[PDB]
């Protein structure tokens, strides 16, 4: 895909939108991760003039600048290489295209649900040409423990602490579901040394970045010793994992479960909550994906109920042989 | 998401909005029939039904109607009425779905030869839109690429009869511009017929990207998205859909079996599917009433309006074994669990009478912001109302409450509120 590494404990972001709770939540995580500086350098919000917003770094009140114009924010913050876009669905396309006119921006998270597929394909084309990683649309984002978290991902401090998301473990994951990625945070933290990095690619038909884009990053990241994928009915993205193993590109252990196995038992097609979560042919079903992953050498549980158990088993074998 | 439209809707849009030099025949010549049709009034509005023979077929998203005996070809009006007698308003099973044949299209029969039938299809993928032609040729049209008639002649029409390349190319170029302008994701014409008199769109199947309504509504109008064959549409679904449209919060509801004893009201796209998966992995697929989810930090009032719809729908008729309500979720990232569960609790209170009558038992599992107060007010309403409610937090595996509710595993009181 594109870059192997998207975030570090020095990452600085611009947030597009008046999302003070999301930004404070990022700063709370930054503090317990022992970052030197807040991860949000500035916000862009065209419905107000330039001003400063009060936030808290631990107990200390600090100011983060809010800009009417993206051009001012970019120029005053050349250190920023990430933009988190909370624009509504109506303007997410234009503001994301605008962001990609700034060469400093290498990663964009697009939060909004409901962006037309045809507009997302054009974002994907511009992004692929510029080497920009898009996470989303229709996502909460992702989290790199110790380093950086997107927006609301991982929730409040009490959850960050409970799931040990303040320092990295050895397990990376990728999921379609935002809510379920916080469940993976929980599961992984209870069965392993914890999350190294997690990404929610969102539920749309054409995610800005696919499972394989991130699995390849994790394969190429030395701190990552094993990989968890939570797939979903719809599309064929997961078969790229079978291919990567077959080619010898993916060598680290991979655990995967695809959700949506109930669709196979309904007498008619059911569109689930995520826009892309609908099978258009037999191979797009969760049951077919899970069976192909299993035959290719992925560790597949019998059902979501056994996911934690297989993750723990793979983790323990890797400790036994000195990999972790 | 991409949603199917009826053949009638798609042809109406195509006849209104396609731009082609090709002479398209029979524009707007279709008539819709249902078990409630006033046939005298129909013939007042569509006198052409007497002018030539006809074709009749259901327009309910049924594929391969010809192979199922569901296209009546070359009939007089009287022949159409006779063909409809054993079908119109009858139950039919197609594949594994069962529903009523209740919506039919009548169109002019178009005499033509096999060599005058063509296949054209356009469909969307990540890398662009593929255009298919068969008299099989297929061309990827990239995201920023145009499709001009000369392109179609060069890449698709190599095998087409020489006298038809110009009209085929003009039509397909027009079709593709129409597909893009109206945000289609799938458009199939099988067959397209071209005779000495022009172009005939004999069949049409299509999907549009329903999220593009804010862009397309001037051209789409009051477009309808029919349910798949084998399901009904319900007013509660339309009510939730209306809520979903008014806010950035996601509120979905799809009724599977209105008489099933197993109801869910789960937060989140992913978790709602995993709960459904787990219910069916455990035998309850014939008793699962609904699929849906709420997510995206809905307000207490949105969550009340959502929940009261569910509680109404599961107190319509009694069940010998009572009913189960699964109020579930992952550990939310940002949804105010207290605020949303207060909405649900208020719904439960308003419906506590009916809920007791239908012997509803409630299981709750949820984490996220403010969830401890969320779990408390659930436990509280249970004691106030007399409804049995069993309340679990992050210390319970997300789907454990499904096994609890179907009796596969016991209820662990040692984990209540944790
Ligand atoms: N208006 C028509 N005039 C003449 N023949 C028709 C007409 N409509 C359909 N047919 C014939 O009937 C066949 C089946 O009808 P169609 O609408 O294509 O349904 P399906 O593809 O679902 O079987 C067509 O492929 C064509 O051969
Ligand atoms: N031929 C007809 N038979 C029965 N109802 C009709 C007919 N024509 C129009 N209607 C109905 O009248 C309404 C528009 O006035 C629509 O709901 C339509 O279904
Ligand atoms: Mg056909």
């Amino acid at each position: 895909s594109k870059s192997t590494t998207l975030f570090s404990r020095h990452t600085k972001a611009i947030v597009w939108g008046m999302q003070t709770r999301a930004v404070q939540g990022m700063l709370d995580f930054d503090y317990v991760c022992s970052r030197d500086e807040p991860s949000v350098a500035a916000m862009v919000y065209p419905f107000t003039g330039d001003h400063k917003q009060k936030f808290y770094w631990g107990h200390k009140e600090i100011l983060i600048p809010v800009f009417k114009n993206m051009a001012d924010a970019m120029r005053k913050h050349p250190e920023v290489d990430v933009l988190i876009n909370f624009a509504s669905l109506r303007s997410a396309y234009d503001s994301t295209m605008e962001t990609m006119n700034y060469a400093q921006i290498r990663t964009i998270a697009i939060i909004a649900e409901g962006i037309p597929e045809a507009l997302t394909r054009k974002l994907i084309k511009k992004a692929d040409q510029k080497g920009v990683t898009i996470i989303g649309p229709a996502t909460v984002g992702g989290i790199k423990p110790g380093c950086f978290k997107i927006g609301n991902t991982g929730g409040m401090l009490d959850n960050i602490l409970a799931s040990k998301l303040y320092r990295p473990g050895s397990v990376a994951y990728v999921s379609r579901s935002g809510g379920m990625s916080n469940e993976l945070n929980n599961i992984i933290s209870r069965t392993t040394d914890g999350v190294y990095e997690g990404v929610a690619i969102g539920g749309d038909r054409y995610p800005g970045s696919t499972f394989m884009d991130h699995v390849l990053r994790y394969q190429d990241t030395p701190g990552v010793k094993m990989i968890v994928v939570l797939g979903e009915i719809g599309g064929t993205e997961e078969y790229k994992i079978c291919r990567g193993i077959k080619e010898g590109r993916l060598t680290k252990p991979i655990v995967c479960w695809c959700i949506g196995t109930c669709a196979t038992m309904f007498s008619s097609e059911v569109q689930f909550g995520h826009a892309g979560a609908c099978a258009n042919q037999a191979s797009e079903t969760a049951v077919a994906k899970n069976q192909a992953l299993k035959e290719a050498g992925v560790f597949v549980p019998r059902s979501f109920d056994e996911l934690g158990e297989i993750i723990q088993s793979v983790y323990e074998d890797l400790v036994a042989n000195g990999v972790i | 998401s991409a949603k199917a439209i009826s053949e009638q809707t798609g042809k109406e849009l195509l006849y209104k909005f396609i731009c082609t030099t090709s002479a398209i025949q029979n524009r707007f010549k279709y008539a819709r029939v249902t078990p409630d049709t006033d046939w005298a009034r129909l013939l007042q509005d569509h006198p052409w039904l007497l002018s030539q023979n006809l074709v009749v077929k259901p327009d309910q998203l049924i594929k391969r109607r010809g192979k199922l005996g569901l296209v009546g070809v070359n009939l007089t009006l009287d022949g159409v009425k006779s063909w409809l007698k054993p079908r119109l308003g009858q139950e039919a099973t197609v594949g594994k779905a069962t529903g009523f044949l209740k919506n039919f299209l009548i169109e002019p029969f178009v005499p033509h030869s096999q060599a005058e039938e063509f296949y054209v299809c356009i469909y969307a993928t990540r890398e662009g839109d593929y255009v298919l032609f068969h008299h099989a040729q297929k061309l990827l049209v990239g995201v920023d690429e145009k499709l001009n008639p000369e392109d179609i002649k060069k890449h698709l029409l190599v095998h087409a009869p020489e006298d038809k390349k110009e009209i085929l190319a003009s039509f397909i170029s027009g079709l593709f511009n129409f597909y893009e302008d109206l945000y289609f994701t799938y458009l199939e014409i099988n067959p397209l017929v071209v005779t000495k008199d022009g172009v005939y769109v004999l069949d049409l199947a299509a999907k549009v990207d329903a999220t593009a309504d804010y862009i397309c509504k001037v051209k789409w109008g009051d477009i309808e998205f029919p349910p798949p064959f084998g399901r009904e549409a319900y007013p509660e679904e339309a009510y939730i859909a209306d809520l979903d449209a008014k806010s950035g919060a996601s509120l979905k509801l799809t009724l599977l079996n209105p008489k099933g004893r197993i109801w869910t009201m789960v937060a989140g796209g992913g978790a709602s599917v995993v709960y459904s998966d787990t219910i069916c992995d455990l035998g309850g697929v014939n008793e699962l009433a609904n699929y849906g989810e709420y997510s995206g930090a809905p307000s207490e009032q949105q969550t009340y309006d959502y929940a009261k719809t569910i509680l109404s729908l599961m107190t319509r008729e009694k069940h010998p074994d009572g009913k189960i309500l699964i109020i579930g979720g992952s550990i939310a990232n940002f949804t105010n669990v207290a605020a949303t569960f207060k909405g649900i609790v208020r719904a439960i209170r308003d419906y506590q009478g009916p809920l007791k009558e239908h012997e509803v038992t409630i299981f709750v599992r949820r984490g996220g912001p403010n969830y401890q107060e969320g779990l408390r007010v659930m436990g509280e309403v249970g004691k106030t109302t007399g409804i049995p409610i069993h309340v679990f937090g992050t210390e319970t595996h997300m789907t454990a409450i499904v096994g609890m509710a179907l009796g596969h595993r016991p209820i662990p009181e040692n984990l209540y509120f944790q």
